[PDB]
RNA sequence: GCUGCAGUUAAAAAGCUCGUAGUUGGAUCUUGUGGAGGGUUCCCCGCCCCUUGCCUCUCGGCGCCGGCCCGAAGCGUUUACUUUGAAAAAAU
């Protein structure tokens, strides 16, 4: 957040979950980052740079996260036509 | 005639006169005259597309529009070859009115019918361009720039009648209204 | 799948899926399990798609790879069928098994001597191991498990469908899970027969 | 609901098995039929939910029996729709 | 929902989007008119008329093969009735109730239901009579009910 | 009945956004709802929206994001005279800095920030933030 | 408690329905382009049919070379609403 100078304030800028577009607080212990491993996709062997996600507790606790994690990987890979 | 068959539209004009002459000639010819019955136009116009091609427009008096819809395909086929290298479509001309609720002055002349309104005419124009599909659905989408794109779901029969006219029909509507339209064939037919 | 046919399901594995009856799935359904099913028979039994099983296997396994420590991907199962299977899993691949009764408070205490902080979980059957799932949402653990048609989804991030009512469906699936993580991380890769088989991930089955 | 489902484009009959005024466009669930029965040799056209006795000009004088729904035919034959 | 019962319900007719002919059909506008005029002679009222066309003849409805409704066609002739059938059917019912009520004075249920159907006449009358479809002096009474239904 | 159409509309998109959705169905489509959502789209609280057409009155479908917190209606429709304005916007907005009271004027439907630059009062409809 | 209350159990929805006054009431009847003021389309003249809707004219000015053109005169079916003026004793 900006000021007169454009100087940035706020002690931490919180992170905003992928499929809910809302922000998770300092205490919120049902919110998970989930690391998918990429592969080279020529031999199907692990190669470094991961795809990382974040999900909030609200969609987790109702049981909607399973669709969100699927759709996120469906707009990328690995998922073709499921 | 061949020059005074375009009233309220200005009788002299080269291209429009050259249409009328050979048009009425076909109707007078004995080759087809058992479904052609000496109708006349009221104007005509030629308008392009971004496909790099021209297409001709035929206006009618509009009570006579109904009779054109009878033959409409045989006639258009013959004139597709006779005037070749351009696409051919019929359309109708209305005397659209400003509102008395105010876009031009009223004098308590008459009510203003709601078939003589603006919006009903722009709906009726679309009905003629793709008349052989007999429009199944209409949908619209609105853009973030405040533009609008008008989807039209057509019948899944009579496809190839309109499939080589599919883009060139869209360019017609642009010139008459000022709007952008797209034509689609749907997932499923009921 | 992703890569064109060097990750996609082979003709071989299809026989194993059908011989272990994984395709079959129970009578009762959930509204989160509707898409995974294709259809019903003429009888009460609903046939899980095997293509849809296969895609979920991969990113599940790829997440088990994505951690840089294989000693803190804590697997859990408490059903008798899922005891022998998990024991070989976490013996072969570096992982931590928690076999039998969970003994609650082991993801939230500072006094218990079985206290652990893992990152992932891999659970068999939500409705036998509901306890670790509830405690996972107090300390931010990603979660994976094996769902059936009638098993509800809640405090799980990804499912791996299976028949799993106590069958060869169980041990086969845990074997396949351990096979994939080695194709990406390990040197077992070649994708032509591995020495270890699914004939010892199957149930103890009281002998003569 | 999975709480993310599409509503723009529905399935052909897995989201058009719904009530007819709860669909995106309202459709009838009725149809016509071009009938030619073999006791009144004429090409008759009849609505599916007859609501009334349809008469015959031949030897017969009845073609339908109205019920609470679709009217059953006495001995009739030849079902068309056609198209709608 | 319902205006003198507590109920709620759907059974409404639903028309297609289309509205061509559609193609398959006959009896030009003019043919449909003479087909109608015969029916009104026989005492078939506008609701019945459209049914007897729709069930056994090639029409979908008589509003897409004509530019007018069924009633306006009859009205242009001058052969329309002097009160709508809707009003008539209300009054037609309530006379038999009053007969049964005179024959049996212990049917309080019938007496109750009469209050509803009675009040429903007066409400309907106050639509037409403000719109200059009835004389502004006409009223509903026992006497006027007897004569107007006959 | 359905006395006020716009008032029944906003509660759906309010309820839907809370549960976590991104497509809705709102009926029966008034022109008033269209120009409302147009202004609400420019600022960026919702995405592009599709108007289905029926002869009855139409139906509208919307694509939305979590940026919206709540849009409410204010009924019945009171007048504002550009000195009453400051009193309204204090009660109805979380902050001076952002939030947008909507209204209609003879110069068309718009936010309050625009109306102040045209010197036009008018009738207030709803709000959002 | 209009802004701003409450009525399952704490004080509290007429036993139930009909019904006039009162209050409240669905959808639907116009958009793009050069100049000017502000961006990179969009918000005082005009253009597609409309553009402050018309005429009819005649009396008293402005024109141009008897003849011709355009301001003022009736008004756009009626109101609410909103915006600008006028007119508002002092003291407080």
């Amino acid at each position: 957040m900006q000021s007169n100078a454009g100087e940035f304030v706020d002690l931490y800028v919180p992170r905003k979950c992928s499929a809910s577009n809302r922000i998770i607080g300092a205490k919120d212990h049902a919110s998970i980052p989930m690391n998918v491993a990429e592969v080279d996709k020529v031999t199907g062997r692990f190669n470094g740079q991961s795809k990382t996600y974040a999900i909030c507790g609200a969609i987790r606790r109702m049981g909607e996260s399973d669709d969100s994690i699927l759709r996120l990987a469906k707009s990328h890979g690995i998922v073709s036509q499921n | 005639s061949a020059k005074i068959v375009k009233p309220n539209g200005e009788k002299p004009d080269e291209f429009e006169s050259g249409i009328s002459q050979a048009l009425l000639e076909l109707e007078m010819n004995s080759d087809l005259k058992a479904q052609l019955r000496e109708l006349n136009i009221t104007a005509a116009k030629e308008i392009e597309v971004g496909g790099g091609r021209k297409a001709i427009i035929i206006f009618v008096p509009v009570p006579q529009l109904k009779s054109f819809q009878k033959i409409q395909v045989r006639l258009v086929r013959e004139l597709e070859k006779k005037f070749s290298g351009k696409h051919v479509v019929f359309i109708a001309q209305r005397r659209i009115l400003p509102k008395p609720t105010r876009k031009s002055r009223t004098k308590n002349k008459q009510k203003r019918p709601r078939s003589r309104t603006l919006t009903a005419v722009h709906d009726a124009i679309l009905e003629d361009l793709v008349f052989p599909s007999e429009i199944v659905g209409k949908r619209i989408r609105v853009k973030l720039d405040g533009s609008r794109l008008i989807k039209v779901h057509l019948d899944k029969a009579q496809q190839n009648n309109v499939e080589h006219k599919v883009e060139t029909f869209s360019g017609v509507y642009k010139k008459l209204t000022g709007k952008d339209v797209n034509f689609e064939f749907p997932e499923f037919q009921l | 799948s992703g890569a064109l046919d060097v990750l996609q399901m082979k003709e071989e594995d299809v026989l194993k899926f059908l011989a272990a009856g994984t395709h079959l799935g129970g009578t009762n359904l959930d509204f989160q399990m509707e898409q995974y099913i294709y259809k019903r028979k003429s009888d009460g039994i609903y046939i899980i798609n095997l293509k849809r099983t296969w895609e979920k296997l991969l990113l599940a396994a790829r997440a088990i790879v994505a951690i840089e420590n294989p000693a803190d991907v804590s697997v859990i199962s408490s059903r008798n069928t899922g005891q022998r299977a998990v024991l070989k899993f976490a013996a072969a691949t570096g992982a931590t098994p928690i076999a039998g009764r969970f003994t609650p408070g082991t993801f939230t205490n500072q006094i218990q001597a079985a206290f652990r902080e893992p990152r992932l979980l891999v659970v068999t059957d939500p409705r036998a191991d509901h306890q670790p799932l509830t405690e996972a949402s107090y300390v931010n653990l990603p979660t994976i498990a094996l769902c059936n048609t009638d098993s509800p989804l809640r405090y799980v991030d990804i499912a791996i469908p299976c028949n799993n009512k106590g069958a060869h469906s169980v041990g086969l699936m845990w074997w396949m899970l351990a096979r994939e993580v080695l194709r990406m991380r390990g040197t077992i890769s070649r994708e032509h027969p591995w020495e270890v088989m699914p004939d010892l991930y199957f149930y103890r089955d009281p002998e003569e | 609901m999975p709480l993310a489902k599409d509503l723009l484009h529905p399935s052909p009959e897995e989201e058009k098995r719904k009530h007819k005024k709860k669909r995106l466009v309202q459709s009838p669930n009725s149809y016509f039929m071009d009938v030619k029965c073999p006791g009144c040799y004429k090409i008759t056209t009849v609505f599916s939910h007859a609501q009334t006795v349809v008469l015959c000009v031949g030897c017969s004088t009845v073609l339908c029996q109205p019920t609470g729904g679709k009217a059953r035919l006495t001995e009739g034959c030849s079902f068309r729709r056609k198209q709608h | 929902g319902r205006m003198h019962a507590p109920g709620k319900g759907l059974s409404q007719s639903a028309l297609p989007y289309r509205r061509s002919v559609p193609t398959w059909l006959k009896l030009t506008s003019d043919d449909v008119k003479e087909q109608i005029y015969k029916l009104a002679k026989k005492g078939l009222t506008p609701s019945q008329i459209g049914v007897i066309l729709r069930d056994s003849h090639g029409v979908a409805q008589v509003r897409f093969v004509t530019g007018n409704k069924i009633l306006r066609i009859l009205k242009s002739k001058g052969l329309a009735p002097d009160l709508p059938e809707d009003l008539y059917h209300l009054i037609k019912k309530a006379v038999a109730v009053r007969k049964h009520l005179e024959r049996n004075r212990k049917d309080k249920d019938a007496k109750f239901r009469l209050i509803l159907i009675e009040s429903r006449i007066h409400r309907l009358a106050r639509y037409y009579k403000t719109k200059r479809v009835l004389p502004p002096n006409w009223k509903y009474e026992s006497s006027t009910a007897s004569a107007l239904v006959a | 009945v359905r006395m006020n159409v716009l008032a029944d509309a906003l509660k759906s998109i309010n309820n839907a956004e809370k549960r976590g959705k991104r497509q809705v169905l709102i009926r029966p489509c008034s022109k008033v709802i269209v120009r409302f959502l147009t202004v609400m789209m420019k600022h960026g609280y919702i995405g592009e929206f599709e108007i289905i057409d029926d002869h009855r009155a139409g139906k509208i479908v919307v694509n939305l994001t979590g940026r919206l917190n709540k849009c409410g209606v204010i009924s019945p429709r009171f007048d504002v005279q550009l000195k009453d304005l400051e009193k309204w916007q204090n009660n109805l907005l979380p902050s001076r800095q952002f939030g947008f009271i909507v209204l209609t004027t003879s110069a068309g439907i718009m936010d309050h920030e625009e109306a102040r630059r045209k010197h036009t009062g008018g009738k207030i409809l709803g709000f959002f933030f």
